[PDB]
């Protein structure tokens, strides 16, 4: 790892900010258009909309944050019960034999940006049925996903930290700046 | 009339394709004489489904061997006396 | 006070057993009730009542709920004060896990000790029952305080013996301070 | 005084070694053993050619009145040469009692259903034909309820693995979800827990 | 070596050829339902060339059991077939998508260490 | 009303151009198969109704007997007033006749 | 003096229960007077039905009849003797007072399959 910095050490270093490219760039265009993914990125994570695909147990501490202690809707975070208007597909339970082509049907109705997230040990890695015959070897073989929760119920304090990865990694997306350098 | 439907018979009988243009005839079974294995004598009854638009039942499908027999049942069906 | 349709007995209770009031207070009541909304405005009444009450919203992650000492979290591999790493490599962690996560391979180190070459847990099938800190002789493998630790990859959550002894370093002080505050309940 | 051992009720004894002497004196025909097991749990062990009759008996005699069926149960025992046995579970809530009545039943030969009898019967049958193989006949509609469309096999059995004979996973070229032969990342490790010597005598010669 | 069984949905052995023959009569007619009602590569032709090789696959079979066992089972594929809960994968498992076909030579196997 | 063609075509230019450059902002991946299917909950895919049909047609009658309604507020200062109370209190009952003479039969 | 409703859904309050449940016991009687009288059902059928229509017999009121009875309501007395005309006449058909059809096979019912001999 690196050691947390000592706060002797990290008084000298300056702030970090809100934008993680800089403000340094150094064309004019290069820098609009950081600026402009930036707006972007900002709008996207100001607001994801996970989809209601509760699967198993995990489910139920899904509910855990629509409850009134953890309150994920002051972190834009609000249920969508069609695919299409949702941006995130959150599996949360047991993937099986007969919930493959179910599950594979409704991400591919789902419109890009689609961001996963993989709640529970039988979303990912099969976990306690992993040697089952009728459950699939975790839901990387089906769904490609971009966050794993790891608790076999998560936490909802863990499936929030998921959550803040996610918008983590949506604030780090660099589409224009990838336009710009293609 | 009989050579209506002696005709048609004859006629969606040299549609299979199995069965080779030569050997038509009303008398010769297509069992042992001709090459037809059981699982196609059924498709040749479904042919006859099809093209006439009427459902054979099994118990009269099960007792036919010849295309004498098939123009035997399909002059009762059709009305023609 | 209306009727009761069926004899309510000593140990049951029975819900809508009450006969339908036929007297015309009653009537009438039922009646504005139905055309005024009254028991409508009395659920609007509890509802914008609770505009007022304090929210339970606890604002992660600068505030966090309460846990236990007994928490299931992250496993990890602890140390003796000296140093040396508690793992004898007795297996019984392996023989008692449910999802079968744990693999281990042992052989003697160079002064004879019996400590593993290979710890590996799965967390990924791990389901965090916490049998292995129960069938641990010793106090080596223990479920640690930490459950941030979601993964961008899933290959990263396939937790070898150098991260779980990492895991150990890092938080041996409340791993510690809940097994010192939590050994005579056990 | 034995605290640590559970005492058995001695009401649930007598009725039910009184009930199983009256079954097995009203069906000689079907009923072959009526047994009174550790537990106070009474078994009825019938031909395969009475799971109706006797289910039925049990339904609406006066003395009685097993009216609920909770549960259905297919073990599959390969050794025996009628390898699986069917369990029905039945409750009276007039006389608040249990009984288990078990019957023997090959995959080829059929069991009667009593789906007649008990509507619950409708579905458990269903089951343990997704599971074991079991035909039930005269059955409304039996058919696959549990496992996934395109599976061949019963997976309960004891001839059958524990992971199953194919996987699943999503093919990008043919757009679907397709079907593979089973390779697992990390196999199951069989652990031999058989213990060498026996702990208890009273179940030594238990057998004959 | 003789036992008195019960039957299963069968009492003669062309009782059980006829029921076949039923079922794959029933399977025929469902073909272009099946071809027409799924978004699957495999025509009409192929579908019938795969519905004659997994009934001569099951050819070899002599028992009246074993056979009423295999038309029970294939009468609830049919089932599963007209009412539509299979998907296009689970139609498409008949033909072994996706699946590299293994070499028959001592050695091939050999190389590839089969 | 030649101002009102004008803000409503204003408003119908607006609502275009703003959703064409919403298609134009919107992100261009690659169609598929099964994106562009018609959504069925999970695994992939009505008859005419007469109760419906007589629903609308309820609706229509109404809405027919209800422009003959619209008028009278205008005609009531204007009018014979002893004709147009027999022909309103004659209009709603025999409407309220014939709710009741439906819902009782 | 009838009670307003019998506590169960789905079940009607008999207007003349005591008329039903001896008519429904003499109905029994005819149906086991069939049987032979070597069947221990028949006797025990007899014996129970003889004693519950000697209770319809000697209680006249409703409540009287329930509480020496002693098994539920009186709708429920109809409908188990309901219950047990149609056991009956399907014993009739069954023939259940016989030897056995199938004895056990050999190691069947014993529990601990795989121990030898
Ligand atoms: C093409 C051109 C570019 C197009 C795209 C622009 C994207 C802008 C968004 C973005 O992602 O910027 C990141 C980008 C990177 O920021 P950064 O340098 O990494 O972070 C700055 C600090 O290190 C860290 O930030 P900070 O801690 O300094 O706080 C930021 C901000 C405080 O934060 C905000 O103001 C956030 C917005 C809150 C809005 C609340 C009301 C909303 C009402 C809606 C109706 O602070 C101030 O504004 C200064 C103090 C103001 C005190 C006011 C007291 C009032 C009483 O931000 C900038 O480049 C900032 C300059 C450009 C933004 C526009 C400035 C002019 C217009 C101002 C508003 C006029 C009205
Ligand atoms: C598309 C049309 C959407 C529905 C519009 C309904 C408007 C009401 C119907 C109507 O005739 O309105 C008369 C009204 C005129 O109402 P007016 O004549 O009673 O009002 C007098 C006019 N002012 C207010 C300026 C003094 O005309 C319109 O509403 C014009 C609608 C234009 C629609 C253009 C797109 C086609
Ligand atoms: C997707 C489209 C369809 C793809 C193919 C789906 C196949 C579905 C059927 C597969 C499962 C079955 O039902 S196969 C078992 C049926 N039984 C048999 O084949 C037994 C064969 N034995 C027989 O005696 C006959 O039925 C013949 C030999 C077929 C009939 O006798 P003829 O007199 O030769
Ligand atoms: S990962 Fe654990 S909590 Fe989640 S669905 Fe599986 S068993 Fe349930
Ligand atoms: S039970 Fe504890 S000491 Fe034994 S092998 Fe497992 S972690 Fe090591
Ligand atoms: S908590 Fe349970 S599942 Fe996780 S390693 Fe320990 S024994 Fe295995």
């Amino acid at each position: 790892q690196q050691t947390l910095p000592v706060a002797e050490v990290a008084q000298n270093l300056p702030k970090k900010g809100y934008s993680p490219f800089g403000t340094k760039q150094s064309s004019v265009a290069e820098w609009s258009l950081a600026r402009l993914d930036d707006l972007l990125n900002w709008g996207r994570k100001g607001s994801i909309w996970p989809l209601t695909f509760g699967l198993a147990c995990c489910a139920v501490e899904m509910m855990h944050i629509a409850a009134p202690r953890y309150d994920m809707d002051r972190y834009g975070v609000v249920f969508r019960a069609s695919p299409r208007q949702a941006d995130v597909i959150i599996v949360a339970g047991t993937l099986t034999n007969k919930m493959a082509p179910a599950l594979r049907k409704v991400y591919d109705q789902m419109p890009e940006p689609r961001w996963v997230i993989s709640m529970g040990s039988c979303a990912n890695g099969g976990g306690y049925y992993h040697y089952s015959y009728s459950v699939v070897r975790g839901c990387d073989r089906i769904i490609p996903v971009d966050i794993y929760v790891p608790g076999c119920p998560p936490t909802a304090e863990a499936l929030m930290y998921g959550v803040l990865q996610l918008q983590k990694k949506v604030k780090r997306m660099k589409t224009l700046q990838m336009w710009y350098r293609k | 009339s009989l050579k209506l439907i002696n005709e048609r018979v004859l006629l969606v009988l040299k549609l299979y394709d199995k069965i080779d243009p030569s050997k038509l005839n009303v008398e010769s079974h297509f069992i042992n004489d001709l090459g037809l294995d059981s699982l196609d004598h059924v498709e040749v009854i479904m042919a006859m489904e099809d093209e006439f638009g009427f459902e054979i039942p099994d118990s009269d499908a099960e007792k036919l061997l010849k295309p004498a027999d098939i123009i035997k049942y399909v002059a009762d069906k059709e009305d023609v006396y | 006070e209306p009727k009761d349709i069926v004899e309510v007995p000593k140990g049951y209770v029975y819900v809508n057993n009450k006969e339908l009031s036929m007297e015309f207070a009653d009537i009438t009541d039922r009646a504005a009730s139905t055309m005024f909304f009254g028991e409508l405005l009395r659920g609007f009444a509890v509802t914008l009542a609770h505009i007022f009450k304090e929210p339970a919203t606890i604002n992660y992650p600068f505030e966090k709920g309460p846990l236990s000492p007994r928490f299931r979290g992250e496993h990890a591999l602890r140390r003796y004060p000296s140093g040396e790493e508690r793992c004898i490599a007795c297996k019984l962690c392996e023989a008692i896990c449910p999802a079968q996560a744990i693999t281990i391979e042992a052989e003697e180190r160079a002064d004879g000790s019996r400590r593993t070459t290979r710890y590996d847990i799965d967390m990924t099938k791990c389901i965090y029952c916490g049998f292995c800190q129960e069938a641990c002789p010793v106090d080596a493998i223990v479920e640690g305080p930490n459950f941030e630790f979601s993964t961008e990859t899933h290959e990263e959550l396939l937790y070898n013996k150098e991260k779980l002894l990492c895991n150990g370093d890092k938080w041996e002080s409340e791993i510690a301070s809940n097994l010192q505050a939590d050994h005579l309940y056990r | 005084d034995k605290p640590t051992v559970r005492q058995p009720d001695a009401v649930a004894r007598s009725h039910l070694s009184d009930f199983g002497r009256y079954v097995a004196e009203c069906l000689p025909k079907y009923v072959q053993k009526v047994q009174l097991t550790a537990g106070d749990e009474l078994e009825v062990l019938i031909a395969p050619e009475g799971v109706v009759p006797v289910l039925q008996f049990l339904k609406d005699h006066h003395q009685a009145q097993f009216t609920n069926l909770v549960d259905i149960a297919g073990v599959d025992v390969p050794c025996r040469k009628n390898r699986f046995e069917v369990v029905y579970n039945l409750l009276s809530l007039r006389y608040n009692s249990r009984i288990r009545v078990k019957t023997y039943t090959d995959e080829l030969t059929p069991l009667d259903s009593a789906c007649e009898v008990h509507k619950a019967a409708n579905w458990y049958e269903r089951e343990i034909w997704d599971m074991y193989g079991v035909f039930f006949a005269n059955h409304p509609d039996l058919r696959r309820i549990l496992t996934d469309y395109g599976f061949e096999g019963h997976p309960q059995r004891r001839d059958f693995p524990l992971s199953g004979y194919v996987e699943l996973r999503y093919d990008d070229e043919k757009k679907r979800v397709v079907c593979e032969p089973l390779e697992l990342a990390q196999e199951f490790r069989k652990f031999d827990l058989s213990a060498p010597w026996e702990q208890f005598p009273n179940f030594r010669n238990a057998n004959p | 070596a003789v036992q008195q069984v019960r039957p299963i949905l069968s009492v003669d052995r062309e009782e059980a050829r006829k029921r076949a023959l039923n079922l794959y009569k029933a399977w025929y007619r469902q073909i272009p339902y099946i071809v027409m009602d799924y978004d699957i590569p495999m025509t009409v032709e192929q579908c019938r060339d795969k519905l004659r090789e997994e009934f001569v696959k099951h050819r070899n079979v002599t028992d009246i059991r074993v056979i009423d066992m295999l038309v029970i089972k294939g009468q609830m594929e049919l089932k599963e077939s007209v009412e539509i809960w299979k998907q296009k994968g689970h139609i498409m498992r008949y033909w072994k998508e996706s699946q590299d076909p293994k070499p028959t030579d001592f050695l091939s196997k050999f190389i590839q260490g089969v | 009303m030649f101002s009102i063609i004008f803000i409503a075509l204003l408003i119908l230019l607006i609502t275009t151009i703003v959703m064409f450059l919403a298609s134009i902002l919107s992100k261009k991946a690659l169609i598929d198969r099964e994106k562009s299917s018609p959504f069925e909950c999970g695994f992939d895919p009505l008859p005419f109704s007469l109760r419906f049909f007589l629903i609308t047609i309820i609706f229509l009658i109404f809405d027919v007997e209800i422009a003959l309604i619209l008028p009278m507020i205008i005609i009531m200062k204007y009018s014979n007033i002893m004709i147009w109370t027999i022909t309103s209190i004659i209009f709603i009952l025999i409407l309220l006749i014939g709710l009741y003479h439906e819902w009782n039969q | 003096i009838i009670k307003a409703s019998t506590g169960l859904t789905g079940l009607a309050v008999s207007t003349n229960p005591h008329h039903t449940l001896s008519a429904l016991y003499g109905k029994i009687l005819r149906a086991v007077s069939k049987m032979p009288q070597d069947a221990s059902y028949r006797k025990y059928t007899e014996q129970l039905v003889k004693q519950r229509a000697d209770s319809v017999a000697q209680h006249k009121d409703i409540t009287a009849l329930e509480k020496a009875v002693g098994c539920g309501q009186v709708e429920e007395l109809i409908v188990q003797a309901e219950n047990e005309l149609i056991l009956a006449r399907k014993m009739l058909g069954w023939k259940p007072w016989e030897k056995l059809v199938q004895a056990a096979p050999a190691k069947q019912w014993d529990w601990p399959p795989a121990q030898i001999m």
